[PDB]
RNA sequence: UAGCUAGUAGGUGGGGUAACGGCUCACCUAGGCGACGAUCCCUAGCUGGUCUGAGAGGAUGACCAGCCACACUGGAACUGA
RNA sequence: CCCGCAGAAGAAGCACCGGCUAACUCCGUGCCAGCAGCCGCGGUAAUACGGAGGGUGCAAGCGUUAAUCGGAAUUACUGGGCGUAAAGCGCACGCAGGCGGUUUGUUAAGUCAGAUGUGAAAUCCCCGGGCUCAACCUGGGAACUGCAUCUGAUACUGGCAAG
């Protein structure tokens, strides 16, 4: 099903991660319906590193997309700070 | 020239030939010295240009100039073949490359030597 | 066979200008007449008068300034054989802005800076300098 | 409204059905010259009201056999 | 990565001097000068169009020891950026972190402020910079740490740069052994016998 | 104030009973950096005196031009008989991107920024005649304007 | 390489498909494509892009991503959304 | 990534130097041996072969070969030509095709204008940000010159009607 999932983006040792909506069966950094947000696990204080249009997120799930474990904490995680 | 013409029939790109179809779009290939002699140049030259008649591993047969002082090459000696003809032998089209296979380097160059594969004296 | 009077036109007014010929008269059209009180606009001709009634003849009357021809060069551009039409964001500048370019649009014939204010592309007929 | 497309009917033999040659006016992509091009269109004719010669407005449809997948939907300049 | 032979040598072949010596002594005294590097020098052959350009290239490269590649992106990188081309690559050669060392004092040659540079000498902004060709940015504070600040080289170099003209764009402290680069010099603040023009026909042939 | 350049130097040969008789002629170009410019084209027996010569034609029979602020009026071509040349004017900054003899011709000129290309035949004296022609028609704005019976305002 | 095509082109009616359809079958009509290149022959995966060039172009389609086709060679279906 | 230890210690080659093209001398050979991208060089004073010294250019690379575009306006749409350089059919008639004097009306096909939709992301470019710097990664823009639909303008070209 449709799916709101991270893909792995960057350089070696330096992920940067897009998050992406996309059909399941695709594959990780493959064919996407919408890019919904970006994380950067490695960034550093004094930058963003996270952004998430919450909005659309909403949108797709009210669709009915099923959200990866790691976007989900992503999510909290953004409630929580903003 | 008139639009029309053009139209009617558009311009034909010239349709240059390679100078070096043996190597086939290949930096370079190996063959078999089917036969190995000497020959004479053009009429602005004296010489006795050392060559050798070789059947490519695709078929091809050619002739290959054999450069620097000396070789130690004969009939059934493996060798490259690379780009460059010798302007005064009339249809060599190819070097042999020294410093390969069958072909040895050339003895006692101090120059230069990377073009006709020696190594580094002390 | 005649295939193109503005071409003719422009023809004329070239051969009249090297000839020093101070009129060039030649069969009257209102696209002609058109392109003629664009050029007077402009001040490359001083002059034109169309006479007569069943053919008439539009009559242009040259100008000069120092001996020499005042319009330098005048190139048919869109032609019978090859029909150039540009959008506002293509219209041409003749010799830098120097010279004008005679274009034809939906609201007339106008020159190039012309139609550019007003925002609209047409049939590009001609280059003067 | 809806799309549509005219045409001059190129033939009118194959029953129910006639072919509709629909010019189009392009540009050349190099040269700049405007070229009269041409689209031979099997459109479907029920009744056989469409003569040779005739202009004729056509709609896209389902296709309807083979080669068949436009309907037309009014004739205009049907002179002889 | 380096060019590690004479540098009397590299002066002489350019004419001018190119600073390669701390300056204590004259290039005059050191070397013949005048005469160009080698057999034939005593000759001054008529240099074409394509010489002088590669001659005028040639001295900067020397003056601030890049080497090609190096240089040539410097070039491309002047050219994209906006204004004057020769201008842009004068800029980002000063602008260098070598150079900035040299310029402050902390080195008598270019040469020996690599050098420090490379050892893990200098910091810029309290951060320990390694890297030579490191672009300085204006407002930037470069300075000795401290195992270098007890060199005897560097307090040399200090004394020399005071014998020096001072540059305008940089502002240093002796004492506390930091500097600010305030800003990236303009063409009339650099030395008027670069001719950046050539330089820039040069790589656009 | 005078600025002039040699642009080609070329032996050329005359045959006698005797044998061949060499010559030299030189190409040069001069001009004052603010408008004028013209070439000389000299003949002797030795290149010093085919030089002077030539520099002594040029420095007579120049011709002016009209620049806009370093650089040209509008883009101008030129022809001299196989010789045919573009010349377009360029932002500040982009230097003399020119040929050879283009470029010297330019230069003396004073043209500080252009866009050129010499298409057709390259012979240098063609060349440069071909330059200087572009050059000298090439007209300003108050030209344009006087012509026309207009200010320079309303043509712009 | 100048002619090619008999399920061929269209119709009516049955059958078939998840679906329109000569997809298939029976009959009827004699059509249909073609110098705007049909047919035949050679070569080739296509695109975003890549290299080059002032541009217009030219060449190209490794890597990355979209589409397609294939899975020793030739056929076939079954299961299944 | 940081700290400490010892000691200049373990770390420079490749091509070229007649002109184009930055860099020249001596010796050896003597149209030989050989070189060469082009033009050319060598037949006993070779800056062109081979060695040496000196120099020039790149540098952990440097040359050679292959390949593409450029220069090449040398297929010329932008942007060529055809008396003698390559190029006017031996001459005509004529179907398809290309082009069409002049006026008014009409249409709105070409043409032009505006909007809407799309033109995946990456890439290219601009301003930023992160790796000590760079390469590299990355945020946001711009661009994707296109295509489609709707609504207009009607000077020109096309269609239609009368002259
Ligand atoms: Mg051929
Ligand atoms: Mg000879
Ligand atoms: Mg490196
Ligand atoms: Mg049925
Ligand atoms: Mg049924
Ligand atoms: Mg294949
Ligand atoms: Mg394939
Ligand atoms: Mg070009
Ligand atoms: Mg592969
Ligand atoms: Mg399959
Ligand atoms: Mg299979
Ligand atoms: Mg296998
Ligand atoms: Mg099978
Ligand atoms: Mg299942
Ligand atoms: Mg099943
Ligand atoms: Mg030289
Ligand atoms: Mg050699
Ligand atoms: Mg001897
Ligand atoms: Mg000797
Ligand atoms: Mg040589
Ligand atoms: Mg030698
Ligand atoms: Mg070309
Ligand atoms: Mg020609
Ligand atoms: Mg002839
Ligand atoms: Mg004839
Ligand atoms: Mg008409
Ligand atoms: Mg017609
Ligand atoms: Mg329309
Ligand atoms: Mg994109
Ligand atoms: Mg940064
Ligand atoms: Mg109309
Ligand atoms: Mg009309």
């Amino acid at each position: 099903m449709v799916t709101i999932r991270l893909a792995r983006h960057g350089a070696k040792k330096r992920p940067f991660y897009q998050v992406v909506v996309a059909d399941s069966r695709n594959a990780r950094n493959g064919r996407f319906i919408e890019r919904v947000g970006f994380f950067n696990p490695i960034a550093s204080e004094k930058e963003e590193g996270t952004r998430l249009d919450l909005d659309r997120i909403a949108h797709w799930v009210g669709q009915g997309a099923t959200i990866s474990d790691r976007v989900a904490a992503l999510i909290k995680e953004v409630n929580k700070a903003a | 020239a008139t639009v029309n013409q053009l139209v009617r029939k558009p311009r034909a790109r010239k349709v240059a030939k390679s100078n070096v179809p043996a190597l086939e779009a290949c930096p370079q290939k190996r063959g078999v010295c089917t036969r190995v002699y000497t020959t004479t140049p053009k009429k602005p030259n004296s010489a006795l240009r050392k060559v050798c008649r070789v059947r490519l591993t695709n078929g091809f047969e050619v002739t290959s100039y054999i450069g620097g002082e000396g070789h130690n090459l004969q009939e059934h000696s493996v060798i490259l073949i690379r780009g460059g003809r010798v302007k005064d032998l009339p249809g060599v089209r190819y070097h042999t490359v020294r410093g390969a296979l069958d072909c040895s380097g050339v003895k006692d160059r101090k120059q230069a030597r990377s073009k006709y594969g020696v190594k580094r004296p002390k | 066979s005649m295939q193109d009077p503005i071409a003719d036109m422009l023809t004329r007014i070239r051969n009249g200008q090297a000839a020093n010929k101070a009129a060039v008269t030649m069969p009257s059209s209102k696209l002609k007449v058109a392109i003629a009180n664009v050029l007077k606009e402009e001040g490359f001709i001083e002059d034109f008068k169309v006479e007569g009634d069943t053919k008439p003849e539009l009559e242009l009357t040259l100008k000069y300034f120092q001996g020499k021809a005042v319009v330098e060069s005048i190139q048919r551009v869109s032609r019978p054989g090859l029909r150039i039409y540009k959008r506002k964001d293509e219209l041409p500048k003749v010799m830098a802005g120097l010279g004008i370019a005679v274009v034809s649009t939906s609201k007339g014939v106008m020159t190039d800076r012309a139609a550019r204010q007003a925002g609209l592309g047409g049939e590009i007929i001609c280059y003067v300098a | 409204k809806i799309r549509t497309l005219q045409g001059r009917v190129v033939s009118d033999k194959m029953e129910k059905s006639i072919v509709v040659a629909i010019e189009r006016f392009v540009k050349h992509p190099i040269y700049g010259k405007f070229i009269k091009r041409t689209t031979k269109l099997h459109v479907h004719d029920e009744n056989n009201e469409c003569g040779i010669g005739d202009v004729v407005e056509i709609r896209e449809c389902r296709p309807l056999s083979k080669t068949k997948s436009w309907t037309l939907v009014r004739v205009v300049e049907k002179a002889v | 990565a380096r060019y590690l032979g004479p540098k009397l040598k590299l002066s002489r072949r350019e004419g001018t001097d190119l600073f390669l010596k701390s300056g204590v002594r004259a290039i005059d005294t050191k070397c013949k000068i005048e005469q160009a590097p080698g057999q034939h020098g005593a000759r001054k052959p008529r240099l074409s169009d394509y010489g002088v350009q590669l001659r005028e290239k040639q001295k900067v490269r020397r003056i601030y020891g890049v080497l090609e590649r190096q240089f040539r992106n410097y070039y491309k990188e002047a050219a994209r950026l906006k204004g004057n081309t020769g201008e842009n690559l004068l800029a980002l050669l000063e602008g260098r972190l070598d150079n900035v060392v040299y310029r402050m004092g902390f080195g008598a040659t270019r040469a020996e402020a690599r050098q420090l540079v490379s050892h893990k000498a200098i910091m810029v902004n309290g951060r320990v910079v390694n890297i030579a060709s490191y672009q300085v940015s204006p407002n930037d504070v470069v300075s000795i740490r401290e195992k270098a600040k007890k060199q005897s080289r560097v307090k040399a170099a200090l004394e020399l740069a005071e014998q020096r003209e001072k540059p305008t764009w940089l502002e240093v402290d002796a004492g506390k052994m930091e500097g600010t680069f305030k800003r990236k010099p303009e063409r009339s603040d650099l030395s008027a016998d670069i001719n950046e023009h050539l330089i820039v026909e040069l790589y656009s042939k | 104030e005078l600025q002039e350049k040699l642009i080609a130097v070329n032996r050329v040969s005359k045959t006698v009973k005797g044998g061949r008789i060499f010559s030299f002629t030189a190409l040069t170009v001069v001009g004052d950096g603010n408008g004028r410019v013209g070439f000389g084209y000299g003949k002797a027996r030795e290149v010093p005196a085919a030089i002077q010569k030539a520099m002594e034609k040029a420095r007579r029979n120049m011709i002016n031009v009209a620049l806009n602020n370093g650089t040209l009026q509008h883009p101008v071509k030129g022809v001299h008989t196989g010789s045919r040349v573009f010349m377009q004017p360029a932002s500040e900054g982009t230097g003399i991107i020119a040929g050879g003899a283009m470029r010297a011709v330019l230069e003396v000129a004073g043209v500080h920024n252009v866009l050129a290309k010499a298409y057709g035949s390259t012979n240098p004296i063609n060349v440069v005649r071909a330059t200087i022609d572009g050059l000298e028609n090439m007209n300003s704005p108050a030209m344009v304007a006087a012509k026309r019976g207009k200010s320079v305002e309303e043509i712009l």
